[PDB]
RNA sequence: GGUUGCGGCCAUAUCUACCAGAAAGCACCGUUUCCCGUCCGAUCAACUGUAGUUAAGCUGGUAAGAGCCUGACCGAGUAGUGUAGUGGGUGACCAUACGCGAAACUCAGGUGCUGCAAUCU
RNA sequence: GAGAACAGAAAUCUCCAGUAGAACAAAAGGGUAAAAGCCCCCUUGAUUUUGAUUUUCAGUGUGAAUACAAACCAUGAAAGU
RNA sequence: GCUCGUAUCAGUUUUAUGAGGUAAAGCGAAUGAUUAGAGGUUCCGGGGUCGAAAUGACCUUGACCUAUUCUCAAACUUUAAAUAUGUAAGAAGUCCUUGUUACUUAAUUGAACGUGGACAUUUGAAUGAAGAGCUUUUAGUGGGCCAUUUUUGGUAAGCAG
C-alpha cells in the first residue's frame, strides 16, 4: 500500500492567498548581536549625548 | 667575449650506496668522512624492492657535498686514480660529469682492516658565476642560453684542463 | 539515502575559477564595510571559515554589525508564506559592495545637484527618471542609400 | 622537439602575481601585515618596511590603499654619510643609523617629535616606546622584511631597534638581536651596544692589523685613506647619532638636472617599438628573398 | 555509390536521405575553392587527408614545407 | 624616459628563440673575527663597495611565434530557449506567430597600464 | 630526459624540464605552491564563562559552527593566527 | 475584531547592479572515450633479405611530435544562454556644526547616535492599489488525481516517481 512521497503541488498558490508580504522595518533596529564592546560604547555615548542635550536646552 | 663565461667546479658529491644498513654501512660512512674531512649526509630508502633487499627508512646511502680547493684536489685525485680516460657518453648534456671508482684505498687512503674496501662515485656539477642568480630566495631567476653549460663546451674545458683526453666514442 | 549537507550540490557554485585559483587579491581585505552598507554575498572556496551557506551564496543584504575581519549582514529569506530576516557573519573575501547602490548615491548626488540649479534659475528640471519612450517622427534619406531590393533565397543542401 | 611547449598547457597556464613571479613579495605576510581590523574602519596599518642590497639600506614608512601602498616617510643609507658615516653604507651600525633617522624623520614630519624622544643614553638595553600618560600614544609600525631570513643578528632587526630606539614604537621582542643567547634566554648589553655602535668592525679591523697587514691593506681602503680607527668609528658613530637626531628634516636636492633631459637622453639612447607596417613589410620582404628567390 | 548507400539506407531504420556533396571528397572546401589552392599551394597532399596553408604562423616553418606555394 | 623600494589591477604582464642596453640602481668577489646556519659561507648570516665584465639576473626590441586580451552588420539572427494555436505529422520531430538570444569557427588589432617615495646624463 | 663502479626497467647521488598532472587518515566533490603538501622548532586554543548566529527547521530539539565579548595561554621578531 | 484616511504595498514591468553552470556548444582546449592515416622509427621488444662482426639498411609493434582526422560524455569542460532569481530606485533621504563616548586612532583621527540649518504639487522610474497594517481564536484537511511543457525507472502501460 505505497502512496505519494512529497510534491510542491499547490504550495505556492497556498502561499500566496495572504503570503509573501514583505516583514515590517523599523527605525532603530535591535542591537543584538553586534559587538558588545560596541554596545557598551553607543550606551555611554548615549547617556552623555542625552545628558549634554539637556543641559543644552535646559 | 668570455668576461666571466669561463667555467669552474661548482661541487663535487661524493656517493656510495650500501645495499644494506648497519655496520656496512656506518664504517662507510667513517671512511667517506675520513676521505673528504667532514661529515657526510646518510640517505634513506624512498621505497621498497624485494630484489635489492631494501625496505623504507633503511638508510641505504652515505653522500657528502664538497666545494672549493678540497673539491679541486679530490678531483684531481679521481682522475690519477682512473687514468685520465673518460667518455662522451659518460659526459651529461646539462654540462655536469662524473663517474665511479672501486677499492677507495686507491685515492691514497690508509687502509684500515675495519673499514675494508669501498668503492664510490663522484659527481662535478659545474657552472659559471650566476649560480647564486639561478638559487637565491628573492628574485629567482634562470640563466640564459648563452650563459648555460653544455656537452661540448665542458668536453673542451676538461681537455684544456690537466690536458685530459677522452675517446672519440 | 538521501544526503543534505551543509555545502550539498555546492560543486561548481563553490569552484573557485578557471585561472584564478591560489591566493586572492588584496583589494577584498582593504575594502571597507560600514552599517548600513548594501553588499553583494559571492563565496570564495578557497576561503573555509565565515563561509555563506549556498542558498546566501548570490543575495544582497545590508550590514548591521562590523568584527575583526567579518561583517554581519541582513538578508530576507523567504519561508514559507513569509520573509524571515537572516543575520549572517561573513567574511570580507566572501563578501563584497553593490555597484547598485554605489550608483544610486550617485543619482543622488547628481538629483541634488540639478535641483540646486533649478533654484538658481528654474529651467524645468524634471528631476524623475522616464522610460525609453517611442521615437517621435524623422526624415530618412536616400541619396547615396537607393534601397537595395532583397528576395528570399531558393533553397539548397549547401553539404 | 623535446623543448616544446603544448598550446594546451600555455593556455592553461595560470602565471601568478606580478610581484610574485618577480620574486620580491610574499604575499601571504602582505596579507597577514596589510589586513585592517574591519572595526577600525579606515585606520592606516604602518609598516616600516626594511630592504637591504650592498651599496644600499632602504627603509620606509608605507600604509596601504586600493590604488596603491603610499609612503609616509623615508630614510636612506646613501644619503647617511650627509648625516656622517661615509663607509659601511650597508652594515648593522648602518641599519641602525638609517632607522634612527626614519624614526627621527616621521616623528618630526607628524608631530610626535618633542614628545616620545625616544633614547639618547643609548645603552642597549631592550624596551618598547611605552605611551606617555595624558598624551598620544606612539606612532605604531609594524616591520616587514619581505623574503629577508629572520634570525638573530641580522641588520633586519639592527634597522628595527635603531627605530625603536629612535621612538617609533614597533612591537619586537629582543630575541633576534646580536647578544641574545639560546641556552641562557638573556639578550647581552654589552653585546648589542657594540654591535649598534660598529664593535665587531672595530674588533676585525683590529685583529687584521694585529694579524694580516694583507688584507687590512687590500680592504678597509677607505678607512686608511680617511684615517679612521676603533676608537674614531665609535666617535663618529655616535656624531652621527646626535646629527640625525639634530637635523632629521630631510633636505632634498635639486637634481641638478631636468626630468626633460633625463627622458630626452633616455628616449634618445633607448630602443623603439616597430609598426605594423613595418612588420608588413618586413614579412614581405623574407618572403621576396628567402621564400621567393628574389 | 549511390546504390550502395540505398542498400545501406535499406539496412538502416527510420528515414534517410542521399546527398551529393559539393565539397571535394572528404574535405570541407568546395570543389572550385579546392581548385584554386591546388593549383596554387595552400594545400599539400598527406597520406590520407590534406595539409593545410596559414597565412599566420612561423614564415620560417611555412618556407620549409609549403615550398611550391612561396616558390610558385 | 631609465632604475630601485613598496605596490594596485593579476599573462596586453606568461612561454620559446635571437639581438641591444650610455649613466645611475641587485652582482663573482676580498672575505669568514664577530651574529647565524648548513654534509658543503651552494642557500642563509655577517664585515669591506676596494683590483676588476654587461656576465647576464634585470629592462627593452625583434618573430606572417605559441599563448593571452580586445572587437566585428564573419560565423549567425544560426544552435538553443519563454509564450500560442482544435498548427503539420502514425510518430520521431518540424514549421509559423509574439520575443530573448549562444559557443565553436573566420577575420582585424594589441603584446602591460598605473599609484607613492627615492634616484639617474 | 641526461649522467655517475657494482647498479640492471626499479637501490643512492647531480643537473634540466616540470600549473600540480603529487600529497593533504578515510568515500566523493570542492580547496591549497615562499602552501593547506614535505621537513624542522616550540606547543596544548582539543582551556573557562555564558550569550548571538547558520544549516534540516515548526524557524522546536539533537548533530556539526560562523562571527564576536570577557579571561587565561600557545606561537611568531611582528603583523597576526 | 483592533490601531489607523489615498499608508513601510505588489505572483507585474523598466533602469541599474549581482549570482548561476542547465540548454546549447567544445574535444587540431584539460579529464575520460574513440576512427584512420602520414611523417620522422634506433632508450629493450617480432620475423624476412645483405645473411660470421654492435647504434652498418628497410618493412611492423609504433619507449614517441603533427598540417593532422571521424565521432562522443547524467555523475567532463574553456565558453555559455532563454526562462526563473537577489537587491536598489530616497524624507528612517542628501549636504556644513563633530556635541557625547569608558569603542577606535599617532592625533578632535574614525565609528555609532544626535542638536542646530538648506531641499514642494515631477519627495527623485512604470502600472495598479478593490482601504494599509496588526492581534486573538477555532473548523475541516493532512488517500489525491488529470492536461501542456521539463524529466526519472521501465520495451511499454489508462504504469511508478
Amino acid at each position: 500500500a505505497k502512496s505519494k512521497n512529497h510534491t510542491a503541488h499547490n504550495q505556492t498558490r497556498k502561499a500566496h492567498r495572504n503570503g509573501i508580504k514583505k516583514p515590517k522595518t523599523y527605525k532603530y533596529p535591535s542591537l543584538k548581536g553586534v559587538d558588545p564592546k560596541f554596545r557598551r560604547n553607543h550606551k555611554h555615548a548615549l547617556h552623555g549625548t542625552a545628558k549634554a542635550l539637556a543641559a543644552a536646552k535646559k | 667575449q668570455n668576461p666571466m663565461r669561463d667555467l669552474k667546479i661548482e661541487k663535487l658529491v661524493l656517493n656510495i650506496s650500501v645495499g644494506e644498513s648497519g655496520d656496512r654501512l656506518t664504517r662507510a660512512s667513517k671512511v667517506l668522512e675520513q676521505l673528504s674531512g667532514q661529515t657526510p649526509v646518510q640517505s634513506k630508502a624512498r621505497y621498497t624492492v624485494r630484489t635489492f633487499g631494501i625496505r623504507r627508512n633503511e638508510k641505504i646511502a652515505v653522500h657528502v657535498t664538497v666545494r672549493g680547493p678540497k673539491a679541486e684536489e679530490i678531483l684531481e685525485r679521481g682522475l690519477k686514480v682512473k687514468e685520465y680516460q673518460l667518455r662522451d657518453r659518460n659526459f651529461s648534456a646539462t654540462g655536469n660529469f662524473g663517474f665511479g671508482i672501486d677499492e677507495h684505498i686507491d685515492l691514497g687512503i690508509k687502509y684500515d682492516p675495519s673499514i675494508g674496501i669501498f668503492g664510490m662515485d663522484f659527481y662535478v656539477v659545474m657552472n659559471r658565476p650566476g649560480a647564486r642568480v639561478t638559487r637565491r630566495k628573492r628574485c629567482k631567476g634562470t640563466v640564459g642560453n648563452s650563459h648555460k653549460t653544455t656537452k661540448e663546451d665542458t668536453v673542451s674545458w676538461f681537455k684544456q684542463k690537466y690536458d685530459a683526453d677522452v675517446l672519440d666514442k | 539515502g538521501k544526503s543534505h549537507g551543509y555545502r550539498s550540490r555546492t560543486r561548481y557554485m563553490f569552484q573557485r575559477d578557471f585561472r584564478k585559483h591560489g591566493a586572492v587579491h588584496l583589494s577584498t581585505y582593504l575594502k571597507v564595510y560600514k552599517v548600513g552598507d548594501i553588499v553583494d554575498i559571492k563565496a570564495n572556496g578557497s576561503i573555509q571559515k565565515g563561509m555563506p551557506h549556498k542558498f546566501y551564496q548570490g543575495k544582497t543584504g545590508v550590514v548591521y554589525n562590523v568584527t575583526k575581519s567579518s561583517v554581519g549582514v541582513i538578508i530576507n529569506k523567504m519561508v514559507g508564506n513569509r520573509y524571515l530576516e537572516k543575520r549572517l557573519n561573513l567574511r570580507v573575501e566572501h563578501i563584497k559592495h553593490s555597484k547598485c547602490r554605489q550608483e544610486f548615491l550617485e543619482r543622488v548626488k547628481a538629483n541634488a545637484a540639478k535641483r540646486a540649479e533649478a533654484k538658481a534659475q528654474g529651467v524645468a528640471v524634471q528631476l524623475k527618471r522616464q522610460p525609453a519612450q517611442p521615437r517621435e517622427s524623422r526624415i530618412v534619406s536616400t541619396e547615396g542609400n537607393v534601397p537595395q531590393t532583397l528576395a528570399p533565397v531558393p533553397y539548397e543542401t549547401f553539404i | 622537439q623535446k623543448d616544446a611547449k603544448s598550446s594546451a598547457y600555455s593556455s592553461r597556464f595560470q602565471t601568478p602575481f606580478r610581484r610574485r613571479r618577480e620574486g620580491k613579495t610574499d604575499y601571504y605576510q602582505r596579507k597577514r601585515l596589510v589586513t585592517q581590523h574591519k572595526a577600525k574602519y579606515n585606520t592606516p596599518k604602518y609598516r616600516l618596511v626594511v630592504r637591504f642590497t650592498n651599496k644600499d639600506i632602504i627603509c620606509q614608512i608605507i600604509s596601504s590603499t586600493i590604488t596603491g601602498d603610499v609612503v609616509l616617510a623615508a630614510a636612506y643609507s646613501h644619503e647617511l654619510p650627509r648625516y656622517g658615516i661615509t663607509h659601511g653604507l650597508t652594515n648593522w651600525a648602518a641599519a641602525y643609523a638609517t632607522g634612527l633617522l626614519i624614526a627621527r624623520r616621521t616623528l618630526q614630519k607628524l608631530g610626535l617629535d618633542e614628545t616620545y624622544k625616544g633614547v639618547e643614553e643609548v645603552e642597549g638595553e631592550y624596551e618598547l616606546t611605552e605611551a606617555v600618560e595624558d598624551g598620544p600614544r606612539p606612532f605604531k609600525v609594524f616591520l616587514d622584511i619581505g623574503l629577508q631570513r629572520t634570525t638573530t643578528g641580522a641588520r633586519v632587526f639592527g634597522a628595527l631597534k635603531g627605530a625603536s630606539d629612535g621612538g617609533l614604537y614597533v612591537p619586537h621582542s629582543e630575541n633576534r638581536f646580536p647578544g641574545w643567547d639560546f641556552e641562557t634566554e638573556e639578550i647581552d648589553p654589552e653585546l648589542l651596544r657594540s654591535y649598534i655602535f660598529g664593535g665587531h668592525v672595530s674588533q676585525y679591523m683590529e685583529e687584521l692589523a694585529d694579524d694580516d697587514e694583507e688584507r687590512f691593506s687590500e680592504l678597509f681602503k677607505g678607512y686608511l685613506a680617511d684615517d679612521i680607527d676603533a676608537d674614531s668609528l665609535e666617535d663618529i658613530y655616535t656624531s652621527a647619532h646626535e646629527a640625525i637626531r639634530a637635523d632629521p628634516a630631510f633636505k632634498p636636492t635639486e637634481k641638478k638636472f631636468t626630468k626633460e633631459q633625463y627622458a630626452a637622453e633616455s628616449k634618445k639612447y633607448r630602443q623603439t617599438k616597430l609598426s605594423k607596417e613595418e612588420r608588413a613589410a618586413r614579412v614581405a620582404a623574407k618572403i621576396a628573398a628567402l621564400a621567393g628567390q628574389q | 555509390v549511390v546504390e550502395g548507400l540505398r542498400r545501406a539506407r535499406y539496412k538502416f531504420p527510420g528515414q534517410q536521405k542521399i546527398i551529393l556533396s559539393k565539397k571535394w571528397g572528404f574535405t570541407n572546401l568546395d570543389r572550385p575553392e579546392y581548385l584554386k589552392k591546388r593549383e596554387a599551394g595552400e594545400v599539400k597532399d598527406d597520406g590520407a587527408f590534406v595539409k593545410f596553408l596559414s597565412k599566420k604562423g612561423s614564415l620560417e616553418n611555412n618556407i620549409r614545407e609549403f615550398p611550391e606555394y612561396f616558390a610558385a
